[PDB]
């Protein structure tokens, strides 16, 4: 004002300090997909192969578990569907939730 | 002259012009940042999706098990203090009276509605207490002792004794113990 | 005999596809869960960075909105050089917020608070008995724009009203 | 995972778990004798969990597969966009601290 | 259950949000019922329960919020008339609406808007309607009532 006439290169250059501020937000940039990233990367092949487990399960278990019944018999089935209408005429809340709709 | 105009032509001219452009290209950029957080968090959806499947009945099984180890030690019997930590491991190492003398207090601290009144509380924290003298003893040794131990048998064996609280208590036993002959 | 390739080989499906899945996601996805939260709070302060490209890369492009507002103004059509405003008022309130470096510091208001744009140093003299040679109190050395503050800060933790051995610059020697 | 520490005796707060913390421990033991009469009670709690616990476990490994998939996939090819991002911010304090320095240097020009 | 949403706006109280106990069993119900292909059938069942149980809360306040109460006394005369909290309660269950609505799904599902057509279009009819209301108590008189007209504008 009464003296401050180079204001230019120190409040630029400190706007260039705030860039350099913001080159330590770049440093949070690169921090960020450091961090994140390195989350994204670390997590992903921590359980990919935990896809393949739970694949494992989802395909071999999978249809291994649907074909139990491949050819079972007639007469059985009569049985312990007789015996889900004993537990199928329980009621669902003593049943209970995958009790009940795994019976259905 | 118009060498110091010239840096206010070159400099203010190219200054404002590339900074606006510049900072508007960043604005681009920052719309990609958004774009990629956004599309983040909506991938991240996944996340919690499956994290709500933490499932703490094991959480009622070792405190179902602490409840049973604990009526072990609430039956004024609980002499299952393996000699004396256990060695070398009892959580990593010396958790007998990590796990169980803060479950004597703590278990004795555990009362139900009345579930074996004061009478049991007082004894079962003198089990704390009997178990605290020899966590004492313990961490003496691990590093008041040891004092020789510059690896994890000062360290980590009194710092995987750091449930077990007040280390002034060993820095009292450094005035008796490394500073006992000063 | 296929009912017992069912019990071993199902048994095997139920109870060893859902225990080795189970620590399968048990472990895995306990790396999935806590490595979930590290880029759950990553995400978090990645939307605070995001708040960083608002607060760093538009409020540096509102300065340079005032930058090409003034090549926009470019009004010649050579006395508009005023063309900043931290020229004087976000330079002294940048400067005044040297009065609140100034302030967080205090470094003066304590009672001259008048003029410290760039107050410009501190420093750490332990200062000396001048006449003995001996050492004196510590002193932080506060000098500001245009006035001195010798301020022993000992006990005085503060930086509030710290000892001002203080006088004005123009005379200072 | 997340199991296998210390917790004895943390939340002392005994719970209830069917109420057999207040049954047997809590209403029948309620002076120190029991727990012996109760630590039957105990090991039939512990029977139930076996049974409770059985019955959770059923229930544990049971929400599943299909599929988070582009939580892998999505991670994938968010990660790959997402360090072509990092490029651009790198690249963006590249172009914007160089413009910094550059017109501060000719606004040190201008110093 | 009903209630009178203004207590939960006399009293600012949150509002109701149902919970894991159901909402377990009721995507498993759904998705349940996509291998049954029925979820849309009881979707809309759903958006029946929901849409009448706002036609039940917002029944209560269908009281204070049909009849504006000041015709001409200055002329406007209070900005005091109660289609403010109509609205208020009206957008917070349009909120817990968005929300209880559109938590609870196996993530990718298409009708989770048109769902909300499905419960809120009624309720855009219900606004339509207390907004008729209100639109011809302020209406036939400029300064009626003419300035308190603004609130509604508030409203809308």
């Amino acid at each position: 004002m009464p003296a401050e006439i180079d204001i230019d290169e120190a409040d630029v250059l400190v706007l260039s300090q705030e860039l350099q501020k913001t080159s330590k937000l770049t440093f949070e940039i690169n921090k960020s997909l450091k961090k994140i990233a390195a989350t994204s990367n670390q997590s992903s092949q921590l359980f990919t192969p935990i896809l393949a487990r739970n694949n494992v399960l989802t395909t071999l278990q999978r249809n291994i578990e649907s074909t139990l019944n491949s050819v079972a018999s007639v007469k059985d089935l009569a049985n312990e569907a007789s015996k889900y209408e004993i537990i199928l005429q329980k009621g669902i809340n003593q049943v209970g939730l995958k009790q009940y709709t795994q019976v259905v | 002259f118009s060498e110091q105009v010239a840096t206010q032509e070159v400099i203010h001219s190219e200054n404002v012009i590339k900074l606006s452009k510049d900072l508007h290209t960043t604005l681009l950029t920052f719309d990609k940042l958004d774009d990629r957080l956004t599309n983040v968090t909506q991938v991240v959806s996944p996340l919690g999706d499956k994290l709500e499947t933490a499932i703490k009945k094991k959480q009622n099984y070792i405190q179902s098990v602490e409840l049973i180890r604990r009526y072990n030690d609430f039956y004024s019997m609980g002499k299952s203090d393996i000699v004396e930590q256990l060695r070398l491991s009892k959580n990593w190492k010396l958790n007998l009276k990590s796990v169980k003398l803060m479950k004597n207090l703590l278990i004795l601290s555990s009362k139900l509605e009345t579930s074996s009144i004061p009478k049991t509380i007082n004894t079962k924290l003198v089990i704390e207490k009997y178990s605290e003298m020899m966590e004492n003893e313990l961490l003496e040794n691990f590093n008041s002792a040891y004092r020789e131990n510059n690896f994890t048998k000062l360290n980590e064996i009194a710092i995987i004794l750091n449930n077990f609280n007040g280390g002034v208590n060993v820095i009292q036993s450094f005035i008796n113990q490394h500073d006992y002959f000063i | 005999k296929f009912t017992s390739n069912l019990t071993d080989l199902s048994i095997q499906v139920q109870e060893e596809v859902k225990l080795n899945i189970n620590k399968s996601y048990n472990e895995i996805m306990t790396v999935n869960n806590d490595l979930n939260v590290a880029m759950l709070e990553l995400k978090r302060v990645r939307a605070n960075i995001n708040d960083l490209n608002e607060v760093l890369d538009q409020c540096t492009k509102i300065a340079e909105k005032r930058l090409q507002l003034q090549d926009q103004i470019d009004q010649e059509r050579m006395r508009r050089d005023r063309s900043s405003v931290l020229i004087l008022e976000k330079f002294w309130d940048t400067e005044l917020d040297q009065l609140f470096k100034n302030v967080e510091g205090a470094q003066k208001f304590i009672n001259s608070t008048k003029g410290r744009h760039i107050l410009m140093n501190s420093a750490n003299w332990m200062e000396l008995n001048t006449t003995t040679g001996k050492p004196l109190q510590m002193v932080q050395i506060f000098i500001l724009n245009d006035l001195v503050l010798i301020a022993d800060k000992s006990r005085d933790k503060q930086n509030d009203f710290i000892v001002s051995q203080c006088y004005p610059l123009k005379d200072v020697t | 995972v997340k199991h296998e520490p210390a917790l004895g005796q943390n939340d002392v707060f005994d719970l209830d778990p069917l109420s057999f913390d207040k049954w047997v421990p809590f209403l029948r033991r309620a002076l120190d004798k029991n727990q012996l009469d109760p630590v039957i009670d105990e090991l039939e709690n512990s029977i139930e969990d076996n049974f409770q616990g059985l019955e959770l476990q059923l229930l544990q490994d049971s929400q599943m597969n299909d599929k988070l998939e582009t939580s892998i996939d999505e991670i994938a090819n968010i990660q790959g966009m997402v360090q072509d991002t990092l490029s651009s911010e790198i690249s963006k304090f590249q172009i914007r601290l160089s413009e910094s320095a550059n017109e501060l240097i000719v606004k040190k020009q201008m110093y | 259950k009903p209630f009178d949403p203004q207590i939960n706006i006399t009293k600012k109280m949150p509002f109701p949000y149902y919970e894991d106990q159901q909402l377990g069993a009721l995507s498993w119900i759904l998705d349940y019922f996509h291998g049954n292909s029925e979820g849309s059938i009881i979707q809309d069942i759903l958006v029946g329960e929901r849409s009448k149980l706002i036609l039940k809360c917002m029944a209560f306040l269908e009281p204070f919020a049909k009849e504006i109460s000041t015709a001409k006394n200055a002329p406007y005369e209070k900005g005091s008339s109660g289609m403010n909290s109509y609205t208020e309660a009206l957008l917070g269950f349009i909120a817990n609406e968005k929300s209880l609505v559109d938590d609870l799904y196996s993530q990718y599902t298409e009708s989770k808007p048109h769902v909300l057509s499905q419960i809120l279009s009624p309720l855009i009819s219900a606004y339509a309607k207390l907004f008729g209301a209100n639109l011809k108590i302020v209406r036939s008189n400029l300064e009626n009532f003419g300035f308190f007209s603004f609130e509604l504008v508030e409203s809308i």
